[PDB]
């Protein structure tokens, strides 16, 4: 059982989910009308993939996913695309009017109209799990249905699933590939709606993202079909120890045990390699070595900040494919003498460690080279904060003037909300300062 | 003179499936529960630990135990998995998220009745049941929470009947997360309460003994299941094999433990040898004596020369000169008597058994009951105030329903715990 439920919010949730149930089915043998031959229990089972995959009599193979979108035309790609008959219509949820990038849209006017509906799709997939573990939100920030009608779902799901664990994979807003200006104050009303809510979030700012297939896969001018396969490829390696077996198997829970010190405190910074493109992966091996010690090459961070300028409070590896714990330990021992990783005196300093064998997986006429091993580290940093610090900063430029308000306001939401959650924010960034400060 | 055996969570179930494979050989007993041996001495004290069921086959008198069904599963499909009595499998499907307060109170609470109907149905089939015997680990959270919940329940229903552990201590270099030292500090008083005897197996000794003395590079927890294995054969050599000692239980701990709450074991082992690096000379008995107190050979990662012998139980087996035995033991003691409490006359016990475990034509397995053991528990105490100090990670078992408060306790009766071996240590 431990079932996981995908909830896909918004253009960047939906998109980004897209690529990522592709990868599921390349990486567990499943084909697009979700047969899986080498699956020989018909009908069910309690494999690894079927965590995330449920089973018909017909031995179609089903994500547990609902895809939400207060406007059609994302989720109509989804269903009249390769995937289709991957999903259940009834998983595919659109509305017909957008949130127009208004929190209050997405949160309250075009929210309540579909939320019910929306959480009725979903209990109709809990119903169907043995032993739910909890839920995968993705969405993006700056959207009004990915932050508003997200944390009018996620305080819902309290709700009505009790304490039962809630992931977020977040789209941190840049300006690079954005037409929105209120992300901002967006942002900042999501985090502080969901922050009571989220058990574990893992940002990701869209400028780094964008750098990397810049300077890594030499693409020109990255489109979001560029940055959701390499996105895909993130949360493959998060979710692949839930998703896969194994000895030196450790599961994603088992990592938040760590990354997670205080409850507020739980917002990861994700690191991968290697990302590198099939022009210069031809005759170069990358040993676990190499991989290891690009994790703390800032440049190949989900969020741009800067960790050797901030504090660890947890480092966890999460390897993939060729890669035996002889080798990860080596590596780590010359990293821990030639970089620049200092603990809170608070906590231990040992890097967790975990390795899945099956190696990853690359979508066809993709950009990234084939590889036979890879890396996520996830870390708990204090430099994390600095993601939040210069979005409050955008926050309070444009709300000193009360740019844009009148928007949020006509659709009935008050200043004192505004002021309410950038002061959580506030409160938010201090607490990240605090637990870097010495004991007494 | 049964026994009945508990393993608990997924260390627990680990080394335990570990000690019943080493004794069924030891004893001729097949994976599929037949004996074919070549001695009655294997079978003069069969029952101490295995039922005999109709159709000559002999049953592990052994309860298996987890909040998840993944480690058991790994039994059941193990070499000797199908000896076990399978309506002895006890499993919930949550798990514990190696959080004490999931083991102890919430998730471990709501499963630890169908284990004690188990025990209860083992311990009406015994003529009469000397003790109970339990394996985990003290960092996770099913072994330690849910296992010291068993021990506290087992006592009220038990009072009368010993209790002994096997209890794998947390260590940062072999470490699962970081909370361990809050399910050890947790789990140490139910111990110091609940049980006659608790044998301190350190991961960090057992690592540093497969790294600095076995040569493996990077062990697993195989490598260090092996040494447990084999010291918890030697242990009970006494009680499964005839010889000069046959004590039960309670008479064995008797004479070990001079205080109620100072029962907390160094276990050792000689000679120290690693799985399958097969080694053709035997130990000529000077050796295995001067191994067995060196520090190298302690399992409990504390410096015996930094305490002092309260008591020392040491069993030897294989065909030997029991003369030279006892000119070598009292070589080592009259070396010297520094390091044993002079108010204890006599504290220093040997036994021989003429059955050698499987691989070696003679061993020897160490007792100590040293105050030296205070630095384990002095080490957890540190790591547990460096976290605790700022609350840290505090949120996993507040949300379980606990408080402070536990945690504030806890930490003090380790902290006299420590005191009270600095007392004994001095007179
Ligand atoms: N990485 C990535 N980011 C995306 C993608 N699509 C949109 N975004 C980002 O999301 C933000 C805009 O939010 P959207 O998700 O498009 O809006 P929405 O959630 O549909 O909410 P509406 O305002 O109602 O449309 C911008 O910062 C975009 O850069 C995507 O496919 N991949
Ligand atoms: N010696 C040994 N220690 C183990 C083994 N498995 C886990 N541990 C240790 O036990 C602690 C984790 O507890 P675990 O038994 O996995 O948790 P539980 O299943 O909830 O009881 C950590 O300190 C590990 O280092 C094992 O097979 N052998
Ligand atoms: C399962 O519980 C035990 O085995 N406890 C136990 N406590 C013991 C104490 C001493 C000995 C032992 O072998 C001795 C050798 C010499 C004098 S006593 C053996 C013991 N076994
Ligand atoms: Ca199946
Ligand atoms: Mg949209
Ligand atoms: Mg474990």
């Amino acid at each position: 059982m431990r079932e996981c439920i995908s909830i896909h919010v918004g253009q960047a949730g939906v998109q980004i989910g897209n690529a990522c149930w592709e990868l599921y089915c390349l990486e567990h043998g499943i084909q697009p009308d979700g047969q899986m031959p080498s699956d020989k229990t018909i009908g069910g089972g309690d494999d690894s993939f079927n965590t995330f995959f449920s089973e018909t009599g017909a031995g179609k193979h089903v994500p547990r996913a609902v895809f939400v979108d207060l406007e059609p035309t994302v989720i109509d790609e989804v269903r009249t695309g390769t995937y289709r008959q991957l999903f259940h219509p009834e998983q595919l949820i659109t509305g017909k009017e957008d949130a127009a990038n208004n929190y209050a849209r997405g949160h309250y006017t075009i929210g309540k109209e579909i939320i019910d509906l929306v959480l009725d799709r979903i209990r109709k997939l809990a119903d169907q799990c043995t032993g739910l573990q909890g839920f995968l939100v993705f969405h993006s920030f700056g959207g009004g249905t990915g932050s508003g009608f997200t944390s009018l779902l996620m305080e819902r799901l309290s709700v009505d699933y009790g304490k039962k664990s809630k992931l977020e994979f977040s789209i941190y807003p840049a300006p690079q590939v954005s037409t929105a200006v209120v992300e901002p104050y967006n942002s900042i009303l999501t985090t502080h709606t969901t922050l009571e809510h989220s058990d574990c979030a893992f940002m990701v700012d869209n400028e780094a993202i964008y750098d990397i297939c810049r300077r890594n896969l030499d693409i020109e001018r990255p489109t979001y079909t560029n940055l959701n396969r390499l996105i895909s490829q993130i949360v493959s390696s998060i979710t692949a120890s839930l998703r896969f077996d194994g000895a030196l198997n450790v599961d994603l829970t088992e990592f938040q045990t760590n990354l997670v010190p205080y409850p507020r405190i739980h917002f990861p910074l994700a690191t991968y390699a290697p990302v590198i493109s099939a022009e210069k992966a031809y005759h170069e091996q990358l040993s676990v070595a190499e991989i290891t010690n690009a994790c703390f090459e800032p440049a190949n961070q989900m969020v741009k900040c800067d960790p050797r300028h901030g504090k660890y409070m947890a480092c966890c590896l999460l390897y993939r494919g060729d890669v035996v714990p002889k080798d990860v330990n080596a590596a780590i021992a010359t990293i821990k003498t030639k970089r620049s990783i200092q603990f809170v005196d608070w906590c231990p300093t040992g890097f967790k460690v975990g390795i899945n064998y099956q190696p990853p997986t690359v979508v066809p006429g993709g950009d990234l080279a084939k590889v036979q091993r890879a890396v996520c580290m996830l870390s708990n940093t204090t430099a994390i904060a600095e993601a939040w610090a210069r979005l409050d900063h955008k926050f309070d430029l444009m709300y000193a003037k009360r740019a844009f308000v009148h928007w949020y306001v006509g659709e009935g939401m008050e200043e004192g909300e505004f002021s309410e959650a950038r002061e959580d924010m506030a409160a938010l960034e201090k607490d990240y300062e605090e637990v870097g400060v010495d004991s007494v | 003179r049964e026994i009945v055996h508990i393993q608990a969570g997924q260390c627990g179930n680990q080394i335990g499936a570990k000690f019943w494979e080493v004794i069924s050989d030891e004893h001729g007993i097949d994976p599929t529960g037949s004996y074919h041996g070549d001695s009655d001495l294997q079978l003069e004290r069969i029952n101490v630990y295995y039922n005999e069921a109709t159709g000559n086959k002999y049953v592990p008198r052994a309860i298996l135990v987890d909040l998840e069904p993944g480690t058991m599963d790994s039994v059941r499909s193990g070499p000797f998995g199908q000896i076990f009595r399978p309506d002895n499998f006890v499993f919930g499907q949550s798990g514990a998220g190696n959080n004490w307060a999931k083991g102890h109170y919430t998730e471990g609470a709501e499963l630890v009745d169908s284990v004690l109907d188990v025990v209860r149905k083992e311990s009406e089939s015994c003529d009469c049941l000397q003790g109970f015997q339990l394996t985990h680990s003290l960092g996770g959270g099913t072994g330690s929470g849910m296992g010291t919940l068993l021990i506290s329940k087992i006592r009220e229903e038990y009072p009368d009947r010993i209790m002994n552990t096997f209890s794998v201590m947390p260590s940062p270099k072999v470490s699962d997360t970081v909370v361990e030292p809050y399910n050890a500090t947790l789990s140490v008083h139910q111990l110091v309460e609940n049980t006659d005897e608790t044998y301190c197996i350190d991961n960090e000794a057992l690592y540093d003994i497969c790294f600095r003395t076995l040569k493996l590079t990077t062990p697993t927890y195989g490598d260090l299941n092996h040494l447990v294995s084999a010291t918890m054969s030697g242990v009970t050599t006494c009680l499964r094999f005839p010889g000069q000692l046959n004590a039960d239980l309670r008479k064995l701990a008797v004479n070990m433990v001079p205080f109620p709450r100072l029962h907390f074991f160094m276990p050792g082992f000689a000679p120290l040898t690693s799985r399958g690096s097969q080694q053709y000379r035997a130990l000529t008995v000077p050796e295995l004596t001067q191994q067995m107190f060196d520090s190298k050979n302690m399992m409990a990662a504390c410096d015996p020369r930094h305490g002092r012998y309260l008591t020392v139980a040491a069993i030897f087996r294989g065909r030997m000169s029991m003369k030279e035995v006892d000119e070598q033991m009292l070589n080592v003691q009259n070396k010297n008597s520094s390091y044993f409490v002079e108010w204890i006359p006599n504290n220093v016990k040997t036994a021989v058994c003429d059955i050698p475990p499987r691989g070696l034509k003679m061993s020897a397995t160490f007792i100590g009951n040293s105050t030296a053991i205070q630095e384990l528990f002095k080490r957890i105490s540190e790591q547990f105030t460096a976290m605790f100090r700022r609350k840290a990670f505090l949120h996993w078992y507040t949300g379980e329903g606990m408080d402070e408060m536990e945690f504030t306790e806890a930490e003090s009766n380790m902290n006299d715990l420590v005191s009270e071996y600095q007392q004994y240590q001095d007179a």
